[PDB]
């Protein structure tokens, strides 16, 4: 059995459950739209590729609606149109792969009336970020009872994966298919509490974030995307304005200038 | 703050001042033939010798260049000029080039490639 789940206004709605007469036949996903920024020099052969990018793509769901009678059919069509089309983008996922969700916007799709009570539909959701992300962030535990993780999410079956560290040198595993960069509108949060003047170094990437003031254990330093704060107060003037990024796989992190470090990473995995 | 790196000649000027900083900097660049480059708020003034630095990087056709354009103009191609110096006190009493103690005609060697192309006379009274 196939079904489609929609996250809207903080509520999860099953498409089949919401509309009893509507059942999802099949789901499908367009392949990533790779595009190399070609540059052509006249007289030479081929192109000089720039930086490969990914265009928005389409997630499709073929379904059918079976109503009791004609007024019921029209009412169901209107209610489905009301439910699907909202002002802002929402989230969708499928039973087949319940660990991966897409932030999407609906597309105009017309009901194909086959009989007096049945109508075929092929809903298409445009995903504009160009990638899919996990339903849960890195802060969620990798436990069975959380009911969030599934197979095929590049989870390493060779070592434990935790995202809270108590020492000055450790490794963090980004399981996504893209390098997590807040400059690319990626979600990434770091919460560190320690004593002294801190400096975070990502050795594999080679990046370094530097804060130039003394810190106490009671003050939390929070880097969200491209904003560093202490106690939710912007302190960008007192930093080196550097930002760390998470490469694919393992990243070696070293923290200098502080003691009793407690650093936590909170970011979703980027799939495609 | 300003720094100077190079050698520049002496220039005679009249009633220097009564201008903003940028106007005086532009005057220096135009007169002394300097090149200005700023490290934020610190202005370095070089000369032609100390400004350009030779590098091994090169521009090659069909390798790293796409469109190359050359604009050539010869509307002001002049190889001869006549100039007059200051004016004598008895200018009204004198006739012709005798009105000036300094009258000179300069002919460039490039005339041998272009012939005589004399321009309108320029007068310096100093």
């Amino acid at each position: 059995m196939s079904d489609l789940f929609l996250e809207l206004n903080g509520k999860v709605h099953s498409l089949s459950e919401t509309f009893p007469g509507l059942s999802v036949q099949e789901v499908s996903r367009q392949s990533p739209q790779l595009s190399m920024e070609t540059a052509e020099i006249a007289g030479t052969d081929g192109v000089i590729p720039g930086m490969t990018q990914f265009k928005p793509f389409i997630f499709s769901a073929k379904c059918n609606l079976q109503a009791l009678d004609i007024p019921d059919y029209h009412l169901a069509v209107r209610e489905i149109y009301e439910f699907l089309f909202q002002r802002d983008s929402y989230y969708i996922w499928s039973d087949q792969m319940p660990g991966i969700r897409y932030e999407v916007h609906p597309k105009p799709v017309d009901f194909s009336r086959e009989s007096d009570r049945v109508g075929l539909l092929t809903i298409e959701f445009d995903v504009f970020k160009g990638y899919a992300e996990s339903r849960g962030t890195s802060l969620d535990p990798m436990t069975f009872e959380v009911d969030l993780w599934q197979m095929g999410m590049n989870l390493s079956n060779r070592d434990d994966l935790f995202y809270v560290f108590r020492e000055n040198t450790f490794r963090v595993y980004n399981a996504g298919s893209d390098r997590v960069n807040p400059l690319m509108r990626h979600e990434l949060d770091i919460a560190m509490t320690a004593n002294g003047t801190p400096t975070i170094h990502n050795l594999t990437t080679g990046e370094s974030f530097e804060y130039r003031k003394e810190l106490q254990k009671t003050d939390v330093l929070l880097l969200n995307n491209i904003y560093p704060l202490v106690n939710n107060r912007r302190v960008g003037k007192d930093t080196n304005h550097g930002i760390i990024t998470l490469e694919k796989g393992w990243n070696d992190f070293e923290i200098k200038g502080v003691t009793d470090v407690t650093i936590a990473f909170n970011f979703p995995f980027i799939y495609r | 703050s300003y720094e100077i790196q190079g050698s520049f000649p002496l220039v005679e000027l009249e009633d220097l001042g009564n201008k903003n900083g940028l106007e005086l900097v532009n005057l220096c660049l135009e007169e002394f033939g300097a090149i200005l480059f700023a490290d934020n708020k610190k202005l370095y003034f070089y000369d032609e010798k100390s400004w350009y630095v030779r590098t091994e990087k090169q521009f090659r056709y069909l390798y790293n260049t796409e469109e190359v354009s050359v604009d050539t103009n010869t509307d002001n191609l002049k190889t001869e000029i006549k100039c007059y110096g200051k004016q004598k006190e008895n200018a009204d009493k004198l006739t012709g080039d005798n009105k000036y103690m300094a009258v000179v005609t300069y002919t460039s060697p490039n005339e041998a490639i272009y012939g005589k192309r004399m321009a309108n006379a320029k007068s310096d009274d100093k």
